[PDB]
């Protein structure tokens, strides 16, 4: 969290916390309840999100659905989209949390060698997110739009 | 804990790597440790 | 004089390192007492598990010849 | 470490003997798979990707293991797991060119046993994981080589268990 | 061996061995058999060998078979030839392998210590293994000799 | 070269070369004039061997030469042939050296940074090589098909 | 560094050409002579401490050099001396194994001029401890051998003058 | 470690006492011996390498611990062995100026009997080793100082046996 | 000690005493009656001796003795004759010993802290100690004075 | 010195002398005239003392002087008698500084390798020095013989 | 470094020559101000702290040096700068008792002037503090010492300007 | 300076001066400030210059500082770093001008007559200044040591 992040700081140099880092823990937590609402939005639309995402994804990149391609079949299919349903998920984690830790350790951090170790096109694979965006972003009024499109533009850049 | 250190010529930090390969693998240490007998300097010639 | 021995596991968790680690992880090593205490707390901070400590060299008792 | 050849000048210098005749038998044999084990080392190493992606395939993946709440769930995981499986490929690969299995002792399974339960790492797990790229390995390398590839794969994974 | 010292040398930059640590191995395994042959003959002259040396030896050094001399006596003599035994011993274990090896911790490492200890004139000792090469090279032909040469002048010059 | 891999490890060691390290140079420029030969019937067949690699890569797998390829068009794929040139170049040099320093430095070391950048699909490439392998071997005698073989599948392994 | 089989790749590589009939050429060269630098070399490595000795016999001590004032004055100078020594005739063994000078540059001569300038060591006098080696060297070393070994001794020699 | 100096002082602290009758007759006791220990130490450093040739003589060469099959087989051994044995004799040299065993147990005792029960090192032959430097030392030192030199040597004997 | 001292640098760095360490052993030992007879003279006088420099103390600093003083009222002047009764006997331990190993890991090492913890001004705590050099100064003849000088001096100098 | 000891050690570790380190300057200095007349009669007679020693020398080992000798001859012998001239210089040095600093960088760092190469052997070098320390002590009182006698011993333990 | 002593060692020493009696005269002129030096040593390291603050009172603080725009401006370089300054007194003392400057050169002023100028500390003012506490410290060594110390504070001034 | 050898040209044509010349002074005026800088940080480093530019010198040209040598002695080595600091002074007044002018009247016009009387190597002399570049480059920016440079190289010229 910020808290996790920054309190390893105070412990590291063997002191409590400083009033920065204490005023960046009440400015942080009076942002709560709409981030947790930011989550709650796409949380509720995550099934139309993913497969609006995976038809967006398709049409800028189809081949992957197609004889020699990682994700030919339905079954190869039903592992594509669910990568996509994974990612939304640690996306509105990190919105809730206020930082990348969870979504990091849970699935960046070994993730390039996982990719490329199956062969799937990384750069095909980005643009899946950026499409669950989107459709998500879609269903949210324009505040709470924006806060969730931060978390899913990270996962986009972390992925590259 | 078990690598034993070995010279780096590191990119990062900016001036660093030409300062790195000015100070190791370029300029030598010169300097005799001990203070004991000066070394005199006005004989370089070994002829016999 | 003090020399503690301890024994630790830490498991890397931020990076996946390609190539040996074996004994980079998992060893035990006498570190005499005068750094032990920042050794421990660098175990810690890195998620390590300290499995065992021990006196090994000093008398566990003090005052005139441990702080030497 | 030791090899076939090391093994036997080891076992004689303590002591102290000439290599008598019995002991150039064996020596004679190193001699004469040495063509063979470094033809089928170099198959695998250009094809180790390949292989990899197949043991992986039908002992690990698509399961609860890749599972949350599985130890190769995440990226970071899926990662460490597929790097120790290079691992094993590469060490029983110089075991077989060795003809010695020391080096898989020396070097991979001493504390391994205790890593992994300290870590949580699923040794029985693991050891489907060996066995599976031994099983792809013996296809590749072809009657000549299989047996003797086979056997350090087998080295390891009871060493585990 | 050539294959220990391939190997070692292998794992210690993570990688396979390579098109040319490869090669020599092939060298070595033609070699070995040539390389067998050649110890199993020196090894049924050890004998001959050894105490012709010993001639050699006590003449172009007369010294240390002398009053203050470390191998003065009928077993001081004795104990000397059977280390010119030993080290015969260990030069056909180095020729078969390929590489030196482990008549380097046999019998080099350390070596100074141990002689300074006894008291062991080192260079005297250096021209025994010499006079071994004279002996051993003699009953090889051209070829087998030179290869055998290479680790007796090897022993000559680790007791240096 | 084998000298430039075979005194590396003399120098990092302090040390004059081992008879081992002699013996393996001696062995590698007994194959020199034959080695030269060998490298001699690939540049002969350089262009041929590479449009006949060409062909089978794309039947093995074509989609690289469509719509989504990276290399879709004549100058698309103008510059992949061009890439499988620019390898068999880099194998000639090696089989003539004896080991990879030169393949490695030109070739390998960075390769999957500049792909990875290009977008090309790496994978795909390593096949590429693999076909090169099959063409220049049914040009060359077994026993030098084989020599030149191991440089082959060196780039196969690397490449990956 | 560089050695004969490396340099001939790189040369070429900066023009982009395949290895053709003059690269090979320079390659046979080189191979040709290659089982001859290998005997030099152990030659030399054993007799190492010999060569020293009879070129410090008669190019260095025995004179003011080695006496108060002089720069090999001192046990500590005197060690240092035949250090440096050793050095020279190790890189001079590599250079000529390599049939390249370009090791004798990169890891002993750069800066050395200046090293000996700045620590009062005499240059003229180190040049003739350099010749007298390779005096000795081409004596042990033979017809074969002792062209070969030699330049690089003068390669070192020129380098500081 | 501690001597016979702060051996009192440190026991004394504990209790927060100044220093008493029974206190200052032990510290004289020890003073009063002072000049005898120094002497002692000066014979033992400068015959050091004869004593061990001695000891080694009497007590572990011309032996099967020499023999292939042995522990001070090989060159490697026989100088790890005699390296010991200058441990040895240094330390015992210090505990005899210090007046206190206690650096024998801190730097030299500590984990050592485990240690050479795992390589394998013969216990009963390493106290042989020990007692015959005593005997070499005795000799050498003189009434002054034989028995105050022996016992630490007597306490390093026990302290693996 | 001089002897741990001496002997600390000689293990240190793996060697016998050198002549210097070994004369000053001998001219230390021979001081030994000299040294213990300066210890009893002052621990015969210990109440004396805290008392007079705790009245040289209070006229130089009334304050510490006053409203916000850290040794103001009967038991907190109490405790601080008590830790000038425990430094007094430090010096004791020194001067028999020749030297501070034990007055440093008994009452300064850490000293500064602990002072710091319980708001105690440590300058004049080093006033206190010149204090009572001055009254255990005035017990001792010309030459045993000053050699208890040093020792009393190296506390005032440790406490800064 | 004595000095340069002290203070290398007090910069060291980044501080002023101790009692101890003080101490030992003051009986060191006390010292000075009696060390400066122990070197003015060693000084005053070295000519006579070399001899001696070369005389104690060549009985105990006639061989040093002999066919295979390093000191055989009339010129062999007299750069022997020049080498025994420098080391009682170093040890007048080393006696009026207290110590071995001068004794050290100037005559034993180094040695094993000067001599092992000009093939001298060590242990009657070590010997020569006993000589010189039996000729010497005999023009000194007891109580200056055995302080000079310390740094002839410290010379025959470096030469080990 | 070195000493007075060890100044005429190795003067002598570069000659060869054993200590004649211009040699021995030189050293008497150190040994017999000894004591004083040592004195004095006490005297400065049990007032360090005091010189400091009296120092930097007469020669430093209460000025622009210590306001912003200068360099003592915050409590991190006023820290720096009476830091450095412990260093001067506490070498300054170190020379004094050697008799001998050179560890002030090779220890303390080598760099140190650009240094200065890169860090843009003020050299006039820093010798101004050098020159204050010499000031102090002769007021408390007394007649015996004020000469003597105060030329390698001295040394230390016209070594930065 | 500029302005005195612009201003002597125009003098000689007896009209006044240009409107391009009226460029190289407004060069100089912008430079001189610069140039001013260069001389006084010069002029701080002096001895330190000067005495490094010695030992430079005399390691080069031992020839000088030998029996038959003009700089031979501790006097006459005395005057010849004098004559260094000298030119180094004259080097500043040139850099500031912002051409030599007056350096030449002083230093250079008459050098070759005196130095022959007093029979200095001239070549020798001009090494000392090389030397002097040599060091005083090292404490200046690039820009402002090759500026500096210039009027060390005229020198180094004029005594030619
Ligand atoms: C050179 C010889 C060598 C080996 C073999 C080795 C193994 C090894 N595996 C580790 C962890 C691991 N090993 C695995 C392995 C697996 N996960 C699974 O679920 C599967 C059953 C299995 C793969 C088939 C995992 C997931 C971790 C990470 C544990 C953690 O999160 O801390 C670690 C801890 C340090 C690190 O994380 O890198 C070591 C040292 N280290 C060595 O030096
Ligand atoms: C929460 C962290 C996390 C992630 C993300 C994860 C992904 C993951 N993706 C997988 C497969 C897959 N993933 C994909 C995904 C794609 N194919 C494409 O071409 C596209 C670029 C992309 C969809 C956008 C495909 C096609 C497979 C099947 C590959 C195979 O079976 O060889 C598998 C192996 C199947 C399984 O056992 O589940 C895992 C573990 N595992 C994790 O623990
Ligand atoms: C000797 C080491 C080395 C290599 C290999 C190298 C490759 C290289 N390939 C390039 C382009 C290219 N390379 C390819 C290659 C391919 N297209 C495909 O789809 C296939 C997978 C593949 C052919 C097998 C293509 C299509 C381009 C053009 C890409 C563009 O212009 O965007 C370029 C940029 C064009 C140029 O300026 O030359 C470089 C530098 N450069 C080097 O220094
Ligand atoms: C001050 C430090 C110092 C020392 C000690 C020193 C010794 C020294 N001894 C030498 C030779 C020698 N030294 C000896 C000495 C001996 N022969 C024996 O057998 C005896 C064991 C021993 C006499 C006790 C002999 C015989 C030579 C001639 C060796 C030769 O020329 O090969 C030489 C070479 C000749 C020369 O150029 O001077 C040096 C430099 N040099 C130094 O800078
Ligand atoms: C790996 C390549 C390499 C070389 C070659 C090398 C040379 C080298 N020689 C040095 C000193 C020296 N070199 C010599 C050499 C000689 N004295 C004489 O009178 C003779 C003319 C000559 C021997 C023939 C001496 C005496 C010193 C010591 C100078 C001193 O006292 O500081 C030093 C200074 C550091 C040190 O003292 O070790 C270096 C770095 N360093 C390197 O890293
Ligand atoms: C395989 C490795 C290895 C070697 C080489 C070895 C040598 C060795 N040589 C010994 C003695 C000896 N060695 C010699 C040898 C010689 N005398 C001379 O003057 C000549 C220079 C030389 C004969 C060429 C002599 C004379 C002794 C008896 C010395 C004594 O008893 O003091 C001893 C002690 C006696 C024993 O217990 O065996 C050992 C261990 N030990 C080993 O483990
Ligand atoms: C912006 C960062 C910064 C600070 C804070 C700072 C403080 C500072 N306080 C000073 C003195 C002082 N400061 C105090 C302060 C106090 N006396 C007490 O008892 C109280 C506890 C406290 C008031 C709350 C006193 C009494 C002096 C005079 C001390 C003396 O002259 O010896 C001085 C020396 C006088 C001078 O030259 O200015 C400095 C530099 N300098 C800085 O650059």
């Amino acid at each position: 969290s910020v808290l996790t992040k920054a309190i390893v700081n105070a412990d590291a140099e063997a002191r409590y916390l400083s009033p920065g880092e204490l005023d960046r823990i009440k400015s942080f937590v009076a942002s709560g309840e709409r981030r947790l609402r930011i989550a709650q939005t796409l949380t509720e639309a995550r099934e139309r999100i993913v497969k609006q995402a995976g038809d967006q994804l398709f049409q800028i990149r189809p081949d992957v659905v197609s004889p020699g391609g990682n994700a030919y079949g339905e079954k190869m299919t039903a592992l594509c989209l669910r990568d996509l349903d994974y990612y939304l998920r640690l996306v509105t984690y990190g919105i809730v949390a206020g930082d990348v830790t969870p979504i990091e350790e849970i699935g960046i951090i070994g993730v390039k060698e996982m990719y490329n170790s199956l062969q799937t096109p990384i750069p095909a694979v980005a643009e899946g997110v950026r499409a669950m965006k989107n459709v998500a972003t879609s269903l949210l009024s324009g505040d709470d739009a924006a806060e969730a499109g931060f978390y899913f533009d990270y996962l986009v850049g972390a992925m590259q | 804990e078990d690598i034993v250190p070995y010279r780096r010529y590191p990119t990062l930090p900016a001036g660093n790597y030409r300062a790195s390969v000015r100070v190791n693998d370029e300029e030598l240490i010169s300097q005799s440790w001990s203070s004991l007998s000066p070394t005199y300097t006005g004989y370089q010639y070994v002829t016999r | 004089s003090r020399y503690f021995k301890v024994t630790a596991c830490i498991p890397s968790l931020k990076r996946v390192r390609t190539g040996r680690e074996l004994q980079n992880t998992f060893f035990t090593k006498l570190v005499p007492y005068e750094n032990w205490f920042t050794e421990q707390q660098r175990i810690q901070k890195a998620g390590g598990k300290v499995l065992s400590v021990k006196l090994f060299t000093g008398v566990q008792g003090a005052n005139t010849g441990v702080g030497a | 470490m030791q090899d076939a050849i090391t093994a036997v000048i080891n076992n004689y210098d303590v002591q102290g003997k000439y290599l008598d005749g019995a002991a150039l038998d064996k020596l004679k044999a190193y001699f004469t798979t040495g063509a063979v084990r470094v033809r089928a080392a170099a198959v695998i190493s250009s094809n180790a990707t390949t292989i990899i992606k197949e043991a992986a395939a039908k002992a690990l993946i698509y399961s609860d293991l890749t599972r949350p709440g599985g130890n190769m769930y995440t990226t970071r995981r899926y990662a460490a797991c597929i790097r120790d499986m290079d691992y094993f490929l590469r060490y029983a690969t110089y075991a077989m060119l060795a003809g010695d299995p020391s080096i898989l002792d020396e070097r991979v399974l001493n504390g391994l046993k205790e890593t992994y339960n300290s870590l949580g790492v699923p040794i029985a797990a693991t050891v489907g994981g060996i066995q599976a790229m031994k099983e792809v390995v013996g296809g590749l390398v072809g009657p000549d080589a299989a047996k003797e590839a086979s056997i350090y794969f087998d080295y390891l994974s009871s060493g585990l268990s």
